[PDB]
């Protein structure tokens, strides 16, 4: 949808609007056909050779049209072979077929034709639905997946020069009830919900307007509506069955970010950034946790998130797993270490060890907090213990003319 | 699509299979109910939604949908306790109340609980007809303390709303339940009530009460008695008015029928010396009924009972014999206004309709009135118009027509003069309905006569401006004269066209337009909808609570009569409504008015030339899906004629800068168009400024200038003569009759004299300097009042 | 304005259209003839700054309650509730550049000075 595309950047010329999105038509296409690849191989291996109609139908529904040429050959089917070879590139096929379908009805002949046959014609029409004479509905996409389904609306329902917007369109019209007919496409659930048998008892309406779409439809609405609402499309729940796992929904926030989308409110961005930081400190990768804090656009609360992570989980025992945490956070995030000393100095007052807070104190820049701990309690152990040396690091080091 | 009960089964099993846990399942319920509802599966519903409600028992919509799912099954006492349950979890809904009234008062009217249901409903929804009803339905079954109660609730609904002729009717009949005759007659009577007299019901009930009491009083010579004996006529003429327009043929035999013996009892109590208020509502009357038996002839011959050929001769006698009724001498009795101003509006209104059908049905033939005098204005005549009408019911003794002297009618043709007083007259007793107006301006544009227009709306609207300084307004409150004229007119031109598309099979005899109680609906329910809402808002009788809807209809409309952006008119429309103001404001003696005629006229064309260019351009003019005004097709402005629309729009422009006292601009922009109409504008003009010039004492200067512009009139005047003289068609372009041109083109050669027929100076060679400056035709935008005195205006309207 | 309006549309036998269309004008007209009343009765110094004598405002106001007839007194629709909608767009006063004559005859000048 966004990415680089090697044949748009093959022309030294600001490629047309039109060339855009026919190369961008083409990149979903490709991606359509690559997403329904292990599931045709699968079925194609199901249905063996007595079931030729069906492993063609499902390569068709691939995009593979050589393939189920191929096959539809292999198994003697010269006519249906045939005519697979015919349908790249021509409308008037498509017309033909329609009006053989159409004069097959008038002559009630369709009812002595096999279903999986008329499914294949009924696809290679561009008819999504047809009542044969016989009032049985045959149902192209009844057997389909979301994804087969948008697909199929892309290449056989739509013209060539027809927008992915359009195509999505036209698959949304596919499973709402309308006045003019009955819901033939599934409904574009999350893949850990696709196999959960939701029986659409009854009343449908009011059930999916409660249904999570899957993360990839909400793309392509945000692809075709640039204010389409980004909180749907962020929420866990789109992807995974955990309504905590917020892994996806935060890098895809900063690509949405970086494509120059900005519609997303400060609150959830806040809830984005403060979920995610919190599942990062819970796998024990805290110092990722501060990253993902300092995309915080608010200075102040930013600080004050970083702060209380550093606070909650630096640890004041020096061992090269902390160091080299540290050193992450120094180095590579820039965070100032004062901070990471000042927390070491709060642990080190909790664990007892005033040794250690001063030295944090003095290292973080801290010098009346410093030099109120020394003098009230380092002190005068060190003068009783006849310890000279240890107070003078702590008071030498106070003792420059910027610090007094 | 419908679902199949399959369908959703399958959608039912998949979802309660993906549930996780029992109460998860009975979530979906509502959805499920739903589903089963839409596919009439009312079992299954029930089942579902009571699954729901077991883990969801607060929610109302539930228990409403429950409610819904027994009331179709006919358990009311179930369903009245599923719309308690949910009434009391939700409060909001004042409609449930409503319901649950209704439920009981059709389950058990002697139910105590009908009453509280009822007050409580008619807390929530003051004055509804609904309430109304079933409080009348509780206190109908109480006897004769529910008669008290029932009395007071009709006088309450009667106060609150005065026209309802259901409420109207029930106080009658509770008054002859009680015997109270008296009472049901004066109520009858109440000036009020004349409001109703377009309910067939209402007229009816009258009649029978009106009757039932002359019949009770026989014997008694009361002043009350001729007084009723008046109203039950003027009733009687309702009822078969009504009858003619909502009923079929054999209905309206049988109301004139029963109106024929209604004037054939009174017949001997009128003594034609007698000047009573019942004699004149008797002659009055008598020419109603001719009017009303020949529109009945003319229903059957529409209903193919008769030929229309059969039919056109006897109905012309009818409606010549309605015409000929002369009209009430008023004597203005100085104190009582109400009821003897009612039948001169009724009689003006006879005479406007029948004199315009005697014109209609006699397809401009100029003996016709004479040969049916001759043919049928004799007791041989009045047998077949007898046996036509009630056939083998009436002799001719037992008929008030049978009886009747029509041997005595004049050979008179209906004056247009006359006509036209008589349609100012008649607008007053339909109180600017659309259907009449419309009607009239067809009957004159039948004529090629311009329809008087302004002053039909000047009566209707007597406090509205003539015209508005903010064209590009909206605001409803902004709506003036001209708004309502280019309106009707539109109106008038889209139901003449309509009524000739449907008129290409139609048998000859067939007249142009038909009487108005047969005739079908002139005008679009949107242009309905549009004028009674500014009929309403502009005469304060918009009900209370609607103004803000009324005014939102009035302003979405007006922004296409103003010719705003995206207005959707067809070219066609806009080309009539400018010829339309040009020919009004041409034909007016007041500066101001010709101005303001002018001047929207000039905003018309201005608004038609870029859809000319379009046209032009043989690109299509944009339709709405909904067009306050029909385009018709059989009217799309051709390319040959833009030519002439461009001159027509430059004239027009031309001659507002005239009204305007711009007389140079005015004379360069005539010169121009180099059209016989502008040549003619050239001619007046010259002349005009000629008699100007003439006082009797001259300077030498003023002499030259008086003989140049004189021979300037003679120049344009001969020129109008050259070219009717190559092509005499040009004589329907032409403002003016060609004899018109003639005199005035012989009285310049007297007042020039013989002694300058033969130096004809070359009348075009010298005014070939002045390229192409775009005159721009400014009105002024609105700059500030700054006061400079000195240009008296040099035009008096002499 | 809307008295001059009312008198255009004074022709003696209206159509119900017009007769609400010359009762809204006569109603506009009392409504700006009142204003002017109302705020002369609070600053009587506005006498300077009307065109004409006070009085003639009187007696133009009761010739139009004289017209209006006694039957509309009591019913007052809020005369300013319903014009909130259309914003700012900067009317532009043009005077005519001078472009060419080309004459479209379709529009007679409605306005003659009676």
């Amino acid at each position: 949808l966004w990415g680089q595309l090697k044949e748009l950047e093959a022309s030294l010329d600001e490629p047309n609007e039109y060339v855009r999105n026919l190369e961008r038509r083409k990149a979903f296409s490709h991606w359509l056909a690559h997403t329904a690849e292990e599931r045709i191989e699968e079925e194609v291996s199901l249905y063996g050779p007595e079931r030729h109609v069906e492993a063609v139908f499902s390569f068709l529904t691939g995009g593979r049209i050589s393939d189920a040429c191929r096959l539809a050959q292999k198994s003697g089917d010269h006519r249906l072979s045939l005519l697979l070879s015919q349908m790249v590139g021509s409308q008037e096929m498509r017309e033909l077929i329609s009006l053989q379908l159409v004069d097959w009805n008038k002559l009630q002949v369709d009812h002595y034709i096999q279903e999986e046959r008329l499914r294949v014609f009924c696809l290679l029409s561009g008819t999504p639905v047809w009542r044969s004479s016989d009032n049985r509905s045959i149902n192209v996409c009844s057997q389909l997946d979301w994804k087969r389904t948008l697909a199929v609306h892309l290449w056989y329902m739509l013209p060539p020069t027809a927008t992915i917007a359009q195509a999505l369109r036209l698959y949304e019209r596919a499973f709402q009830e309308h006045e003019e007919g009955e819901p033939y496409a599934c409904y574009p659930l999350p893949p850990y919900l696709e196999d959960c048998s939701i029986s659409l008892g009854d009343e449908p309406s009011a059930k999916f307007s409660s249904l999570q779409r899957d993360v990839c439809v909400h793309l392509l609405k945000l692809y075709s509506e640039r204010q389409y609402d980004l909180c749907q499309l962020l929420d866990p729940s789109s992807v995974t069955p955990d309504p905590l796992d917020y892994r996806l929904s935060w890098h895809l926030w900063m690509v949405l970010q970086a494509l120059n989308y900005t519609h997303l409110s400060e609150h959830r961005q806040g809830t984005l950034h403060a979920s995610y930081a919190a599942q990062l400190e819970n796998v024990g990768l805290w110092e990722w946790a501060i990253f993902v804090l300092l995309h915080i656009p608010h200075p102040h609360i930013r600080e004050a998130g970083v702060r209380e992570l550093l606070n909650r989980q630096c640890v004041v025992r020096e061992s090269p797993e902390s160091l080299a945490k540290e050193n992450f956070l120094i180095h590579r995030l820039c965070v100032p270490a004062q901070w990471v000393h000042e927390a070491k100095a709060i642990r080190s007052r909790r664990d007892g060890d005033r040794h250690k807070e001063a030295l944090y104190l003095l290292k973080g820049h801290q010098w009346n907090p410093c030099h109120k701990l020394v003098t009230r309690h380092l002190a005068a152990d060190a003068v009783i213990n006849e310890n000279y040396r240890y107070l003078q690091s702590f008071l030498g080091e106070l003792s420059n003319p910027e610090h007094c | 699509m419908r679902r199949s009960k399959a369908e959703i089964q399958r959608y039912v099993e998949n979802a309660q299979n993906s549930a996780s846990s029992p109460r998860e399942k009975s979530m979906k319920g509502f959805l499920f109910a739903r589903l089963y509802y839409e596919a009439k599966e009312y079992e299954l519903a029930k089942r579902s939604v009571s699954s729901y409600i077991s883990v969801q028992e607060r929610d109302p919509k539930a228990h409403r949908f429950l409610g819904q799912l027994f009331e179709i099954e006919g358990n009311v006492e179930k369903a009245v306790g599923c719309y308690k349950r949910s009434l009391e979890l939700n409060p909001t809904q004042k409609d449930l109340t409503l319901r649950i009234a209704e439920l009981i008062c059709t389950l058990n009217i002697k139910d105590g609980r009908a009453e509280y249901w009822v007050e409580r409903a008619s807390k929530l929804f003051p004055g509804s007809p609904e309430i109304y009803r079933l409080k009348e339905q509780l206190l109908s079954s109480q006897g004769e303390a529910g008669w008290n109660q029932l009395f007071d609730l009709i006088q309450a609904e009667l106060f609150a709303r005065p026209n309802d002729v259901y409420v109207n009717l029930k106080l009658v009949d509770l008054f002859l339940s009680n015997q109270r005759l008296e009472e049901a007659v004066l109520h009858c009577l109440k000036p009020e009530r004349r409001a109703l007299r377009t309910d067939i019901e209402w007229c009816s009930c009258v009649v029978r009460v009106f009757k039932e009491y002359l019949a009770s009083k026989q014997g008694q010579k009361n002043t009350n008695m001729r007084m009723i004996t008046k109203e039950l006529l003027l009733a009687q003429c309702d009822v078969v008015f009504l009858t003619l327009s909502k009923k079929d043929v054999q209905k309206s035999k049988e109301a004139l029928e029963r109106f024929d013996q209604a004037l054939l009892s009174v017949k001997q109590s009128v003594s034609g010396t007698d000047a009573s208020d019942l004699s004149v509502t008797f002659y009055e009357m008598r020419g109603h009924y001719y009017m009303h038996a020949g529109t009945l002839l003319l229903k059957m011959a529409q209903s193919c009972e008769v030929q229309w050929k059969a039919l056109i001769e006897p109905a012309a006698l009818c409606y010549l014999l309605a015409y000929q009724v002369p009209k009430p001498k008023s004597k203005p009795v100085k104190g009582d206004d109400n009821g003897q101003g009612f039948l001169e509006e009724l009689a003006f209104d006879r005479q406007s309709k029948s004199g315009h059908l005697l014109l209609t049905l006699s397809h401009g033939k100029q003996n016709f009135i004479s040969e049916i005098i001759e043919t049928f204005a004799n007791q041989c005549g009045q047998s077949i118009l007898l046996k036509f009408l009630f056939e083998d019911n009436l002799s001719m003794q037992d008929s008030f027509m049978g009886s009747d002297d029509i041997s005595y009618v004049e050979n008179r043709v209906p004056d247009l003069s006359e006509l036209s007083q008589h349609d100012n007259g008649s607008l007053r007793i339909h109180n600017g309905d659309l259907q009449h107006l419309t009607w009239l301006g067809l009957q004159w544009h039948f004529l090629s006569t311009l329809p008087p227009l302004r002053k039909w709306l000047k009566q209707i609207f007597p406090r509205v401006p003539q015209e508005t300084s903010r064209l590009e307004s909206n605001i409803p409150e902004s709506i003036c004269l001209l708004d309502l004229e280019v309106f009707l007119l539109a109106v008038v031109q889209t139901s003449y066209l309509q009524l000739q598309d449907n008129n290409t099979t139609a048998d000859p005899n067939r007249p142009r337009c038909l009487p108005l109680p047969i005739c079908k609906q002139l005008f679009t329910d949107r242009q309905r909808s549009w004028w009674d809402a500014v009929y309403s808002l502009i005469t304060k009788k918009a009900l209370p609570g609607t103004s803000a809807k009324l005014r939102s209809v009035i302003q979405h409309d007006l922004t296409t009569l103003r010719a705003q952006e995206k207005h959707g008119l067809q070219p066609a429309v806009l080309v009539n409504w400018a010829r339309g103001l040009h020919k009004t404001g041409y034909s007016l003696n007041s500066f101001y008015d010709q101005k303001e005629y002018m001047g929207r006229c000039v905003h018309y064309w201005k608004k038609l030339l870029p859809l000319l260019d379009l046209v032009k351009q043989k690109k299509s003019i944009p339709e709405p899906v909904d067009p306050l005004f029909k385009h018709f097709h059989n009217k799309d402005i051709k390319v040959s004629e833009v030519k002439d629309l461009e001159d027509e729009a430059c004239i027009a422009f031309a001659t507002l800068d005239l009204v305007d006292g711009k007389t140079e601009d005015a004379i360069i922009a005539f010169e121009s168009v180099k059209n016989v109409v502008a040549y003619w504008n050239l001619a007046l003009i010259y002349q005009r400024k000629a008699e100007e010039i003439e006082n009797d004492c001259l300077p030498a200067e003023e002499q030259e200038e008086f003989q140049e512009c004189l021979l300037k009139c003679k120049g344009f005047l001969k020129m109008i003569c050259d070219e009717y003289s190559a092509y005499p068609s040009i004589a329907t372009s032409l403002p003016v009759p060609v004899e018109t041109v003639f005199e005035m083109l012989d009285s310049v050669k007297q007042s020039l004299g013989e002694a300058m027929d033969d130096h004809s100076p070359a009348f075009m060679e010298n005014h070939s300097v002045l390229t192409t400056s775009a005159i721009k035709h400014s009105t002024p935008s609105p700059t500030k009042l700054t006061i400079s005195p000195s240009k008296s205006a040099r035009f008096s309207p002499k």
